[PDB]
């Protein structure tokens, strides 16, 4: 009921391609969407990005971001970096599982990440004690462990699920990671709907590459997110095939393609839409548009199944527009 | 001969050094434990002055302050598949060389307000440049053709570029040994997708644990993969993945593979090169028959059932 805008950056290399890939995929099952190109390359005035960029992202709360080419000057921060202060960026959620089609080593795997985006040791505070001595600072605060394992149990609930693990590593650090532990297990008790537990990073690390399937959702601090979210990524496929959401302050959120730039095959029609179709998929959810996602979703995924066309990566000879227009086909249920 | 220091340790250990003395004994080991039932306890270090080596369970904590009263820098973790054993990546053989004595790991975590919990991860160009020779001397002398250095260079652009400078320092000086960066959480990603991409990988302590553990479970796990941990003078030999919950549930259920593993190790270190290739070839023998298998390998049989058919292997002449 009613017609939304979502902030599209398409970024660059395969960026918009795959972009105007998933905007015919949404036309074709007349999702209710206007997209509004921005383009979010830093500048510097009085460091930031676009001013249009921001008050479009903060107009209409969701995005849908592509792959962005990593900036060559030293001096330059990371656009990541930028976009997570600038809206307050602190949930990063990595659902991973596996692609019916896509043959791995693992096969029942449905893992979801919730990742503390704010602080961990992604502080951004080191020091130079003495000659060759640094001191990298992690922190962990009360209020963003709190704030992240409330998204997880919520997420958790809200997505239908069973179980949330938090993961730590309160044995080594004793006080910062402890203190992680002690909020997760306040907010656990208050929702005693889903069956909490803890583990170590190092015992899930140990299994889950021997057996994905013991796991649901998993809530742990900056670090050990990224680490964990890459790890799982491998499980079912790569960067290539995997949806990310960043959730933050004001309603807003971005979806993003985590995947590379790929130059060598711009321009030439051959790149694979899938990751930033699911993330987009998830930003359907995300806004209510639950339908709408659950057939999109259905589509490319029972694409992948047939086979008839894959893209150069997941092992096929088929184009980046046949493989689109296949999904358009297929959505007109 | 021979004065070894035996440290049997938490949780199933002193069960895994019972194994290691028993195939001892059966292969006829010119091997003396003087052991202590630890948990100041410097007797230890006196010891270790005299003996030079030893083999340990599970044990700033007493783990990282024994290591530091050890100056036991470098931990090198071997994961090889075994033949018999099936793992979703088979023929796989990596060396993890991981810094033990720096980073998180030393308790300096402090309150700056109420809520506000800092802690300090320390690096320095003294014990990377140290665990960068190790990883390289490593890799001489034992033909490895690469070292990747794994590191996040990029968010921790101090720090954790210091370690990753004196990588690239100390790599000039082996120009015959090729060097690679990886970030830690690519190369986790790639260890599930392709871990062949890799020989001898050096990494600081936090990050090591992780790639300890991961690479343990790709192979076959936390009763397999074997680890040693080596001072300038000294020589500590474990197990690879010594996480919290590792084998510390169960009695009778253990799997003595990766002692009995490292203990064959220890004995090459001490010069014993018969009774390693003997107990090792042993070892590696009960599995890839595949007559008694441990539980955590999907067999049925008891720890005493596995070491019993390990010795009387080792005592076999038909072999």
């Amino acid at each position: 009921g009613g017609v939304q805008t979502v902030t599209l950056i398409p970024g660059d290399g395969i960026g918009p391609e795959i972009s105007a890939a998933v905007m015919k995929i949404f036309d074709a099952a007349k999702a209710p969407i206007q997209w509004e190109e921005r383009n979010v390359t830093a500048i510097q005035g009085p460091w930031m990005i676009p001013s249009e960029a921001k008050e479009s992202m903060d107009k209409n709360k969701m995005g849908l971001k592509g792959p962005l080419k990593t900036p060559i000057a030293a001096g330059h921060p990371s656009m990541n970096l930028l976009l997570r202060k600038t809206f307050d960026l602190y949930a990063n959620v990595r659902p991973c599982v596996s692609i019916e089609g896509y043959k791995t080593p693992y096969t029942d795997v449905n893992i979801v990440t919730i990742r503390e985006n704010t602080e961990g040791e992604y502080s951004g505070i080191e020091h130079v004690i003495v000659d060759g001595v640094v001191q990298s600072i992690k922190l962990i605060t009360e209020g963003a462990s709190k704030r992240i394992a409330e998204f997880a149990f919520e997420y958790a609930r809200n997505n239908h699920r069973s179980n949330v693990t938090a993961v730590h590593k309160a044995n080594i650090m004793r006080m910062s990671d402890g203190l992680f532990l002690q909020k997760c297990r306040e907010v656990a008790e208050s929702c005693k709907d889903i069956k909490f537990n803890e583990m170590y990073l190092d015992t899930v690390c140990l299994n889950m590459v021997q057996d994905p399937s013991q796991f649901d959702v998993l809530v742990m601090p900056n670090l050990y997110g990224d680490i964990l979210s890459d790890l799982c990524a491998g499980l079912i496929g790569g960067l290539g095939v995997t949806p990310s959401g960043n959730i933050g302050a004001n309603g807003v959120a971005i979806f993003e393609s985590v995947h590379g730039t790929a130059p060598d095959i711009a321009g030439k029609d051959m790149a694979n839409p899938t990751a930033l179709l699911l993330s987009a998929v998830m930003m359907l959810r995300h806004m209510g548009l639950f339908d709408h996602a659950a057939r999109i979703e259905a589509a490319c995924f029972a694409t992948i199944k047939d086979g008839k066309s894959l893209t150069k990566d997941l092992g096929g000879n088929a184009k980046c527009s046949d493989f689109t227009e296949e999904i358009c086909r297929r959505v007109k249920d | 001969s021979f004065p070894v220091t035996m440290l049997p340790g938490d949780g199933v250990g002193p069960e895994l050094m019972h194994a290691v003395k028993e195939v001892f004994k059966a292969a006829a080991v010119p091997v003396e434990f003087q052991e202590h039932h630890l948990s100041k306890l410097e007797q230890v270090l006196s010891s270790m002055k005299e003996n030079k080596v030893a083999i340990i369970g599970k044990i700033a904590s007493y783990d990282m302050r024994l290591r530091r009263k050890l100056d036991l820098f470098a931990n090198v973790v071997h994961v090889k598949s075994l033949p018999g054993y099936m793992t979703r990546h088979n023929n796989l053989d990596l060396v993890i060389i991981r810094e033990q004595t720096e980073g998180e790991y030393s308790s300096l975590e402090h309150e700056s307000a109420r809520g506000v919990i800092e802690c300090l991860k320390i690096v320095t160009r003294a014990k990377s440049q140290r665990i960068a020779k190790f990883a390289f001397d490593y890799a001489t002398k034992k033909g490895r053709g690469k070292v990747t250095a794994v590191h996040k260079a990029n968010i921790m652009k101090l720090g954790d570029g210091l370690f990753l400078q004196c990588c690239e320092e100390v790599a000039e000086l082996y120009p015959k040994i090729k060097f690679e960066t990886m970030i830690i959480d690519n190369c986790c990603m790639q260890l599930v997708q392709n871990p062949y991409q890799f020989d001898v990988l050096v990494m600081p302590n936090l990050y090591g644990n992780i790639i300890d553990n991961l690479a343990a479970g790709l192979v076959g796990g936390a009763g397999v993969v074997p680890g040693e941990s080596y001072s300038a003078e000294y020589a500590v030999f474990e197990t690879g993945a010594r996480h919290p919950f590792a084998q510390a549930v169960g009695r009778n259920i253990a799997n003595p593979t990766a002692m009995l593993l490292s203990a064959s190790n220890m004995l090459r270190h001490l010069n014993l090169e018969y009774h390693s290739s003997m107990i090792a070839d042993a070892v590696k023998k009960v599995i890839k028959v595949g007559k008694v298998r441990t539980s955590d390998m999907g067999g049925y049989a008891t720890c005493h059932d596995f070491t019993e058919e390990i010795c009387r292997r080792v005592k076999d002449l038909d072999e």
